[PDB]
RNA sequence: GGGGACGGGUGAAACAGGAUGAUCCCGCCGAGACCGCCGGCCGCGCAGGCGCCUGCCAAGACCGCCUCUGUCAAUCAAGGGCGAAGGCCGGGGGCUAGAAGGCGAUCAGACACCACCGUAUUCCCGGCCGUAAACGGUGCCGCCCCGCGGCCGGCGCGCGCGUCCCGCCGGCCGCCCAGGGAAACCGGGAGGCUCCGGGCUCUGGGGGGAGUAUGGCCGCAAGGCUGAAACUUGAAGGCAUU
């Protein structure tokens, strides 16, 4: 069940069994990763890179086609954004739930949300570091949260 | 550090003397007098109270009128957001 | 009217009864009489009965179609004595008291709407309005409840009729709109669109603001019978 | 020659009072505890009975052959039921001969109400 | 020196002349160095403008209100202190207001007075603490500190007097018509005490 | 409610002997 | 709303990543009158006399001026900076401004 | 033990419920505990209804029907007979008695 | 303004209100609470809790998905936050209800219940408190789990086609076959367990003494949290039957 929800929710999508580029599928493997670079350059999030490419074009599943996921496509052309995305939305949440706080002390339901949210972030930031995705110096600063978006 | 550790941060000063009750009150009305708010106009957190009603950014040397011990009173603020609100209205 | 012509209690020893006449779009003019004391000091009977508030039903205003309408009530206030006659112009009107909780049933979603309105004229007037939700035919549940897209659709379909109809009117147009229902009828149509939908009538309509003397618009009021447009 | 009366049921005592339409000028007040020496049989419609009789002459004297019948209870935070003289109110004006117009209900129901005497354990009789 | 409330030194065109002329005014809360202020019929809805009382809407807290038009000033002029505006009767052009007592007046609309709650606001809250912080408080006040309870002086200082105890020895309440030198004790106390619910 | 009034009776003995045990202190 | 706001957002950071971007109003003048400038973005908090001395100098060189919501440290949240940005002048842009005329 | 299943009250995913009043013993009760009756009456009695009718002046004016409900606690209900302490099998049914009026 | 003798209250009463015209009626204003009927085997929320209008601001579960990441998870000493009511401490405000307090009946007494008046409080804002029969008296994550019904949300299939039919997923529920239990009853578990072992925290070990003493900490207090022993005793308890 979720983390810090007590919802025993499955809504997953579940890749196909046979990996196979698609019997429709007319492109090369490094057409979609010249295609994917584009896409990066436009700064657009990984998960909706493979969003666009499913439904703007139609290749269902990267790794069928190119061989590759895409997030490794872009660490290949070192277009990889440095915060891995995961935590950068988590981030980006709390920076928003703090600049809501902020006018209102009386949020006693926001602050909730926001400790959970940090507790998240927290938690995955120590995976990243581990891992070695992430430096040893990183932690978490509320104060330059904003700042690091960037 | 924590040479002080209850409430007595700013009222070490006043020692044994005043009462517990009075050093209390004092000791969230003087933090306030003392801290620097934000500056409206210059942006920085430099804004220091001159006088009682008189608050001075050290930036911008611009000075504003504001409460005793606090550069915005709750009652202006409110104050402040009425008169916005009737000002569009009658817009 | 009994002590103007002859012996009625000590109180009703010295009064008088003047005649009440109600707008030109209704179908019977006369209210009823008023009892008032006689000329005094100060106590002009005439001044004194300058603001008083009669509540007359539509099935009295407009007699021969009790059936319909027979819940819906006018309250009127005088603004002028001439001829003897209270001449009245429309303060209020409310639906009874017995058919606004008939209007209310379990299982269903009541959507009550208040809206001021600034008129054509002087007026300024808030109109309350009350829908409810009903079964639709199939209905393989009991309850006429929707979900919040039907329910906020609804209701801003709901302002959406006031803006287009009682939004720019003057205060006798409005007599006859909510006299033969017509502003009522409208918002059902509108709803008959966004979903299934009963009851959906103006409940209350009253006078927040009048303008002062409206004396030209008692003329137009009551003796624009000609100008009925 | 049509006027309103207004009969206040409620409990405790029973008023039946015939007014103008307006409301501002009373034709006629009367009080079923007037009729009855013992309290308690002040709400009760025989009490009642005698009283919209007593009623019936003053206001006959002075007009009012026609009236239209509103009735409400104590209302408000207490009761909302008219209770004992209030079915007694219409019928004595009935025997009296004075004509029924409208019938309507007055209760000063309250759309989210202050709170009532009592306390949360209630009244423990 | 004497006001616990910030005056502002304002700077107005002199329209008789060639010269500027400068007023002091009560300064409201939020009134900034450089702050352009407009005074008149036509003048708009911001804190710090002058403007007749019935052109300013309903609920709007305003200072320095004027008793009568023209009077330069004389309502709502201490820290924190504002008068409410209630209502505006077109009719006899009077425009009702809550002055800071919670009392309320009928001004004419044609007075003036200032958007805005004074300066210097929750003065009174800071606990005084010393009897020194008092002297530097009233030696820019009268000379009215410190102060000798009567009970205290003999019985010819003051007519609550001596005796071989400290009391009154009389009702403190004393008569509306009592006589200059009589009138010390609480004058017309409609009541005493420490009661609560007193908003009735 | 004894078990209620009970606690009552065991709150007013604690407040009376920590207040005597002050007067001694 | 925030749909758009959040663009303007993307625009600013992918700037600050790839671009030429000057910050302040002393850089701002001297590109605007050399007609460097592509787009100028002004925090409200600006003074009330360089605004306005800003908008006649964009005007003569004709390069579009926008407001960022307001407060300069608002500005320098949005260009990754805790030193307060009053004025950012965007000389060319990683990201096509589309909102170069929001 | 447990007496009734619903604890006495058609509280479910809520924790905490509005508050009620007895109409006569002016009780507090939680809105799920209270008996909640509907009752539609003739606002005169039914016996005098058809003179009241026929004295009527307006043509075809139908007697107005007052509509009221009518809450009240536990205890208050037993005594007023609103509902009746039932045997334990009876307490299953949950179905009005003789088949709101 | 009206009109003229009672009115309140009750189980009956009595006290306080009435010719200074009450009650009652009608308009009018002020003040503060409070969201009625719809309103529930409705829902949302981490619990406590949550219902006027128009906005405004960040959220949240669920579903749908050939989206991304690749064990990032679980349960949890210490530690942090939240926590009905009443209480407190500074500020407001003040209708109503109303601990205290006063009265009026009752009774042997009544000083209690019922009436009448009424302060703290209730309401707001900044703190404190840290407790409830805070209960569903059932920790949390995981799996299997027998059918039958309702309800809420999302989605899908099919057809006359309608807020139809049939599912699926997440909830909220009722009835139960097995099984279980000392039973009452649970049965979406209190089943799969004397044929006893998925993981992890918390607590209990006959009844009093006693949640007392004392020590610690915490609190402005009220008190909270931790917490005995000496000694006494043969019972205390549960659920059912008569």
């Amino acid at each position: 069940g979720r983390m810090h929800s007590k919802g025993k929710g499955i809504s997953r999508s579940a890749i196909p069994y046979t990996r196979a580029p698609a019997p429709w599928n007319k492109y090369t493997p490094e057409d979609v990763c010249e295609q994917i670079c584009k896409l990066a350059k436009k700064g657009t999030p990984p998960s909706r890179i493979g969003l666009i490419l499913r439904d703007q074009f139609a290749i269902g599943q990267v790794k069928n086609v190119t061989g590759s996921k895409i997030v490794r496509i872009l660490k290949a052309k070192g277009l990889a954004p440095e915060i891995p995305e995961d935590l950068y939305c988590m981030i980006k949440k709390a920076v928003a739930i703090r600049k809501h706080l902020e006018r209102s002390r009386r949020d006693k339901d926001s602050k909730f949300r926001l400790i959970l949210v940090e507790s998240r972030i927290h938690r995955l930031a120590r995976y990243y570091r581990q891992a070695r995705r992430l430096p040893p110096t990183f932690r978490y600063k509320s104060d330059q949260a904003a700042a690091l978006l960037a | 550090m924590a040479k002080r550790t209850k409430k007595v941060g700013l009222t070490g000063k006043y020692g044994t003397r005043y009462g517990r009750a009075a050093r209390k009150q004092l000791l969230k009305i003087e933090t306030s007098q003392k801290a620097k708010y934000t500056c409206p106009f210059c942006a920085k957190d430099k804004v220091r109270r001159t006088a009682c009603g008189i608050w001075t950014c050290r930036s911008c040397s611009k000075t504003m009128a504001g409460g005793a011990y606090s550069l915005h009173t709750e009652p202006a603020n409110a104050a402040r957001a009425t008169i916005r609100r009737l000002r569009l209205a009658r817009e | 009217k009994k002590i103007t012509q002859r012996k009625n209690p000590d109180p009703y020893l010295k009064k008088e009864w003047y005649p009440v006449i109600a707008p030109a779009h209704f179908k019977s003019r006369h209210i009823g009489q008023t009892p008032v004391t006689k000329t005094a000091g100060l106590r002009v009977a005439t001044d004194v009965i300058n603001h008083r508030v009669y509540e007359v039903n539509l099935g009295d205003l407009n007699p021969g179609a009790e059936d319909l309408n027979g819940n819906t009530k006018f309250y009127l206030q005088t603004q002028l004595v001439s001829d003897g006659k209270c001449l009245t112009n429309f303060h209020g009107m409310d639906i009874t008291r017995h058919k606004y909780g008939s209007l209310f049933r379990k299982g269903c979603d009541c959507i009550d709407v208040f809206m001021d309105i600034p008129t054509t004229d002087g007026y300024l007037l808030r109109v309350f309005v009350i829908a409810f939700t009903d079964r639709f035919r199939f209905q393989r549940r009991k309850n006429c409840h929707v979900k919040g897209r039907v329910i906020r659709m609804m209701r801003a379909g709901i302002y959406e009729t006031l803006h287009n109809e009682l939004g720019k009117v003057s205060i006798p147009v409005l007599v006859t709109k909510l006299s033969n229902f017509e502003v009522n009828a409208k918002l059902t149509e509108a709803l008959q669109k966004i979903t299934m939908c009963r009851d959906v009538m103006i409940r209350r309509v009253k006078v927040v603001k009048r303008p002062r003397n409206t004396m030209e618009l008692l003329s137009t009021m009551h003796d624009s019978n000609q100008v009925r447009n | 020659a049509f006027a309103v009366c207004h009969i206040y049921a409620g409990k405790n005592d029973t008023f039946i009072h015939v007014t103008d339409l307006s409301g501002r000028e009373t034709i006629g007040r009367v009080s079923g505890g007037m009729k009855v020496k013992r309290h308690c049989d002040e709400p009760s419609a025989y009490a009642a009975m005698q009283a919209t009789q007593d009623l019936i002459e003053i206001i006959t004297d002075r007009g009012i052959t026609a009236v239209h019948i509103k009735i409400r209870a104590d209302g408000g935070t207490g009761k909302r039921v008219y209770g004992q003289g209030g079915s007694a109110a219409i019928r004595a004006l009935v025997r009296g001969g004075i004509k029924i117009g409208r019938i309507e209900d007055s209760t000063p129901i309250p759309t989210d109400r202050t709170r009532h005497k009592g306390g949360r354990r209630g009244r423990r009789l | 020196r004497g006001r616990g409330a910030p005056l502002a030194r304002v700077q107005f065109p002199n329209m008789r002349g060639e010269g500027r002329v400068n007023e002091l005014f009560i300064a409201p809360e939020g009134m900034y160095t450089g702050q352009e202020v407009f005074s008149g019929n036509k003048a708009t809805l911001h804190i710090g403008n002058i403007l007749p009382v019935g052109n300013i809407p309903e609920g709007t807290y305003v200072c320095n209100v004027e008793e009568k038009p023209m009077d330069r000033g004389c309502l709502a002029r201490a820290s924190g202190t504002y008068c409410l505006v209630v209502a505006h009767n077109m009719e006899t052009n009077k425009t009702r207001i809550r002055l800071p007592s919670g009392q309320k007046k009928l001004i004419s609309s044609k007075a003036r007075a200032m958007i805005g709650l004074v300066a210097g606001g929750g003065r009174t809250d800071k606990p005084l603490l010393k009897a020194g912080n008092a002297y530097h408080k009233y030696k820019a006040k009268r000379n009215c500190w410190p102060v000798v309870r009567g009970v205290a002086m003999n019985p010819v200082d003051h007519p609550h007097g001596g005796g071989n105890h400290q009391h009154i020895g009389v009702s403190s309440c004393v008569p509306r018509n009592a006589v200059p030198g009589q009138k010390v004790g609480l004058i017309a106390a409609r009541r005493t005490g420490c009661s609560g619910g007193k908003r009735r | 409610m004894r078990a209620k009034w009970a606690k009552k009776r065991m709150r007013k003995l604690k407040r009376k002997r920590r207040h005597m045990k002050a007067r001694s202190k | 709303t925030k749909k758009a706001q959040d663009s303007i957002s993307l625009t600013l950071t992918l700037v600050v990543k790839s671009g030429k971007y000057t910050l302040g109003t002393d850089q701002a003048i001297r590109n605007i009158r050399d007609g460097k400038a592509q787009l100028v973005f002004m925090a409200n908090n600006c003074p009330p006399l360089v605004k306005s001395q800003v908008d006649y100098l964009c005007h003569l060189s004709k390069t579009p001026v926008r407001v960022f919501a307001g407060s300069s440290r608002e500005l320098g949240i949005a260009v990754g900076r805790q030193f307060n940005v009053s004025i950012m002048t965007i000389l060319e842009a990683g990201d096509a401004d589309l909102t170069s005329i929001l | 033990p447990v007496k009734r299943r619903n604890n006495g009250r058609s509280k479910y995913n809520c924790g905490h419920t509005n508050i009620v009043r007895c109409q006569n013993c002016h009780r507090c009760v939680p809105k799920d505990k209270v008996i909640k009756r509907f009752t539609i009456r003739n606002i005169v009695d039914n016996t005098i209804a058809d003179d009241v009718l026929n004295a009527c002046v307006i043509q075809g004016f139908a007697i107005p029907k007052l509509y009221n409900k009518v809450q009240y606690c536990v205890s208050c209900s037993i005594h007023n007979h609103i509902v009746r302490v039932r045997s334990r099998e009876d307490r299953k049914i949950r179905t009005p008695p003789k088949r709101n009026s």
